[PDB]
RNA sequence: AUUCCGGUUGAUCCUGCCGGAGGCCACUGCUAUGGGGGUCCGACUAAGCCAUGCGAGUCAAGGGGGCGUCCCUUCUGGGACGCCACCGGCGGACGGCUCAGUAACACGUCGGUAACCUACCCUCGGGAGGGGGAUAACCCCGGGAAACUGGGGCUAAUCCCCCAUAGGCCUGGGGUACUGGAAGGUCCCCAGGCCGAAAGGGAGCCGUAAGGCUCCGCCCGAGGAUGGGCCGGCGGCCGAUUAGGUAGUUGGUGGGGUAACGGCCCACCAAGCCGAAGAUCGGUACGGGCCGUGAGAGCGGGAGCCCGGAGAUGGACACUGAGACACGGGUCCAGGCCCUACGGGGCGCAGCAGGCGCGAAACCUCCGCAAUGCGGGAAACCGCGACGGGGGGACCCCCAGUGCCGUGCCUCUGGCACGGCUUUUCCGGAGUGUAAAAAGCUCCGGGAAUAAGGGCUGGGCAAGGCCGGUGGCAGCCGCCGCGGUAAUACCGGCGGCCCGAGUGGUGGCCACUAUUAUUGGGCCUAAAGCGGCCGUAGCCGGGCCCGUAAGUCCCUGGCGAAAUCCCACGGCUCAACCGUGGG
């Protein structure tokens, strides 16, 4: 047979040019300052594969089953896109907005830490952000609940210090 | 920088000790192996001359580096045992 | 093999009750043949290496093996490849300390700690029993070792018995036989690790061997074949057990 | 996403095929800043031919020698020390490479061997007595163009050969101790034969010596282990414009041969054996774990990693050995090729690099035994193009960049002007990293500086009814269709759309397709009911009662390697990747 071959995270639209689609894209396109087309699949894949274990685990009974059921539940509220007390048909109303919510980009926007998207952007990849005492550069990392609070200027940055120029400007915001 | 040990074990066997450690420097450059060894014999009472560094890392986005050590109550023994690459890395012999 | 024996074994290959990163590396140690079967034990330098922790690569294993400081039921082994296995106890008398080798509840060998005194004795399985010259009887153990005992004795031996032995000395000092309300431990299958006491034996026609009933403590009863079953105790263990 | 859209008419509804829209693989146009991870790169044509270097050694604690530095005395020597080759031992049957042959017990899977071999390793029970012999190295003399190779002298062993004992094998007669489901097996006692062991060797101390005390060793027997041999049931391609095939063929009796059962091979006696439920013959092809695609049912593939098989230019055949009819060992024939002083002598990279040829189609004549392992050694160690490390390459996958902020002006998306900020990336340094280097990572100085393309623009199908050329010419066109001097469709400018370090072209498989239909299609008029009927195998078969338990359903033992797939948790900054558990 054949080895092993390390296939996309993502998956591509089944036709190319739709109007409806494009437009609802190119929405959340600006909404959230991404990069290309391929950045939000990947996020809408998330989302199309979680539902596709929920609707597995609704129509299977036995004990490996419940498991996965409470592992599903579990993680989901980890990640901070359930609340405490929600149930499995919960996971059927979920929306592709709900894990854009979750980037450390979007996340270091609504804290107040920049003033624009783009600004959270570029602060991420210069390196100007601390989560949980770790300086990490990936704008698309989903963002822990136990960690959220814990989002700062990194301790070494110039924007730790409430003098710099370009705070100020940040904080009149 | 400050100097943080995590664990030190005894090595009947080989008849050595073997310390795990870790340094705390934010906004320095990682620090020597010369600064490390000088430290670390003063805060544990060691001979210089038997006490060898295994590896100091620092990582991506860290304030902090791990690093690892082994102290020999024998010198003979430490000659026997080590390979010569590190022996020579670490200043203790001279490389031909 | 094309035309000779086989003297090299890939990590992927390698058997699936060993403690081993299958693909941190491309070989593996061929393990000598010896004691103990493949599928039942494993090489001395991945207890020496890999699970105590004694030394970081095989050079500096090596020389601890070749100074005597490993024995492995009360003898010395200094080749790297011997082959360690179910029941055996591994010593350190440099460190005082002492274990017996055992399988877990997934098929996998580990270490169990046991006391000094108790590291004294080896219990070994009858797996065959035979006439030899001058009309004596050998017994053939699990481990692949051998006794004699004389002509008078044959009624005090059968097979599937175990022998509890005094080591490096190879003395005789107790006979455990197979029956009704014995103490069994399982060595292999499914119930692997599981231990009791025997409720029923059943044969079968044509050489399909045979399977005993056994209850656990919390009152459960299971099945396994009968050649799993290793007996430890009359109504209560003799040897300390997970 | 369990999906449709364009095309037959002046207009309509159908059948039906072609095209568009998606994924993956191989070649290829134009164009490219950074890093990380991985099982990626002369497989398709040529299992074609190969210059040069390398890809298998190791032991001085088995044995006599050569030579050197030193110590005691030395006429002479004895010691210790360190290199050299030779005899001797073990390995060289693994590992590495490729897929030509093969439709077969080759492979998968469950069982069998009471019909078998096994050096190295483990346990237990025993043994090591007496004799003999040559020879390499070394010295004399040489031959031959070379590859090679001759005579004489002398010498040792864990080298070789004998004698004894132990032991082994065959057959005949008794006894019943063992294992097993079951004894042509094991054990005991008589009897006739044949084959037939061993190195008390080596090293170090206590020894005044005598002799111990350790370590490494030698031979036989019983069992295991390890690596294999052989056998059976079951499972997985295409063709009838291939219908009959086989004659050691099928079985029996008596032998031989083999490690071992067997028409495996012989002598003799019979007529068997396979086949329309597809033999035989022909075609194509290494098998599996797996891989691509699809809602699933399915359809297609099986180079790369793991396990099994086969081969070393083609066809035959042997020696040594535990193991071979042996890729870097031997012989013959055939076919190429190299060196010859012409008498002769040699060589096949489907090992790693490298060259030529073939083609649409594939890299450096580099560094290391530090890690993982293998062989050798009592050990420290030594060797390894396995393996590890880098060099080249739009191989696959994951994460980023080509600026950000404020206030003004414009055609307000975005461009321009001011003021300020940052340094992923870039340039120069220190440390860490590494076998050594390089990357990577932590810090310091400079500065928005060093970084956007490809395709498309009439409908399908997102996007112009603007301008300049050409004038059924040139050109475009997957399909439908444009172009005949007033072209939204050709060429170009300016605009616009999609995707983006990529984006287009060509060929293949799946989907589209219920155009192969079990799930699930059709046959009055569109492709399609034999002109009609009788009947063999096969498939499908009426109601009730009793039995059985093959099919069928439920529970539980032994199996279906690892890798690959799904889930949670943990380690690399997260991820890709890797580990621990569940499936
Ligand atoms: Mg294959
Ligand atoms: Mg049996
Ligand atoms: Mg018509
Ligand atoms: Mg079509
Ligand atoms: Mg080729
Ligand atoms: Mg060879
Ligand atoms: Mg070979
Ligand atoms: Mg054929
Ligand atoms: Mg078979
Ligand atoms: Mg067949
Ligand atoms: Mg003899
Ligand atoms: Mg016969
Ligand atoms: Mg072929
Ligand atoms: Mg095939
Ligand atoms: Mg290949
Ligand atoms: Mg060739
Ligand atoms: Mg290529
Ligand atoms: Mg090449
Ligand atoms: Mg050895
Ligand atoms: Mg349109
Ligand atoms: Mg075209
Ligand atoms: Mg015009
Ligand atoms: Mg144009
Ligand atoms: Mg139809
Ligand atoms: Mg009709
Ligand atoms: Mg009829
Ligand atoms: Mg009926
Ligand atoms: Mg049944
Ligand atoms: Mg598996
Ligand atoms: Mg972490
Ligand atoms: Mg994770
Ligand atoms: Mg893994």
């Amino acid at each position: 047979g054949d080895p092993k071959r390390q296939r996309k995270k993502y998956e591509t639209p089944p036709h190319p040019w739709i109007k409806e689609r494009l437009d609802r894209e190119r929405v959340l396109m600006d909404k959230y300052e991404l990069k290309n087309k391929k950045e939000l699949w990947k996020h809408e894949t998330q989302l199309k594969n979680f539902r596709r274990r929920a609707r597995r685990l609704l129509a299977a009974r036995g004990k490996q089953a419940e498991i996965e059921r409470e592992q599903l539940l579990a993680r989901l509220k980890r990640l901070g896109l359930l609340p405490e007390d929600a149930v499995l048909d919960d996971v059927l109303s979920l929306t592709i907005e709900d894990i854009l919510e979750r980037r450390l980009q979007t996340i270091v926007y609504k804290k107040g830490l920049a003033r624009t998207m783009r600004q959270a952007r570029q602060l991420i990849v210069h390196g100007h952000i601390e989560v949980n005492g770790q300086i990490i550069r990936s704008p698309s990392y989903l963002v822990l609940k136990e960690e959220e609070d814990t989002i700062t200027y990194a301790r070494t940055s110039p924007f730790a210090n409430p003098q710099h120029p370009e705070r100020m400007m940040i904080e009149k915001a | 920088m400050e100097i943080k040990i995590t664990e030190v074990k005894e090595n009947k066997l080989i008849g050595r000790k073997e310390i795990y450690f870790e340094i705390y420097h934010p906004g320095e450059p990682t620090p020597s192996r010369k600064d490390v060894k000088g430290k670390l014999v003063a805060m544990l009472d060691l001979n210089p001359e038997t006490t060898v560094i295994q590896y100091i890392r620092s990582y991506f986005g860290s304030y902090k580096s791990k690093g690892y050590a082994k102290y020999y109550y024998d010198k003979d023994r430490m000659l026997y045992i080590e390979p010569e690459y590190i022996l020579i890395r670490d200043g203790i012999i001279e490389k031909k | 093999a094309r035309k000779g024996p086989k003297r090299h074994l890939k990590r992927l290959a390698a058997p699936t009750s060993w403690y081993i990163e299958r693909k941190a590396y491309k070989w593996a140690v061929r393990p000598r043949p010896g004691p103990h079967n493949m599928r039942t034990s494993i090489p001395l330098l991945y207890i020496v290496r890999d699970y105590l922790g004694y030394a970081k690569t095989a050079r500096e294993a090596r020389k601890i093996l070749n100074e005597g400081k490993f024995l492995v039921d009360g003898r010395v082994r200094k080749d790297y490849k011997f082959p360690v296995g179910i029941m055996d106890v591994v010593s350190i008398p440099e460190t005082g300390e002492h274990y017996r080798v055992l399988p877990n509840r997934i098929g996998k060998l580990i270490l169990h700690p046991i006391s000094e005194e108790e590291a004294n004795i080896k219990p070994l399985r009858i797996r065959n029993k035979r006439m030899v010259k001058g009309a004596k009887i050998q017994l053939n153990f699990h481990d692949g070792t051998n006794h004699l005992i004389p002509l008078s004795e044959k009624d005090n031996y059968f097979t599937s018995y175990t022998v509890l032995m005094k080591v490096p000395e190879r003395e005789i000092l107790e006979v455990l036989p197979f029956e009704k309300g014995a103490y069994v431990f399982v060595t292999q299958g499914k119930n692997v690790a599981r231990k009791g006491r025997i409720v029923e034996i059943k044969k079968f026609p044509m050489g399909w061997p045979d399977v005993v009933t056994i209850e656990d403590e919390e009152g459960e009863l299971f099945d396994t074949l009968k050649e799993y079953a290793f007996v430890v105790g009359r109504d209560k263990p003799r040897i300390s057990l997970p």
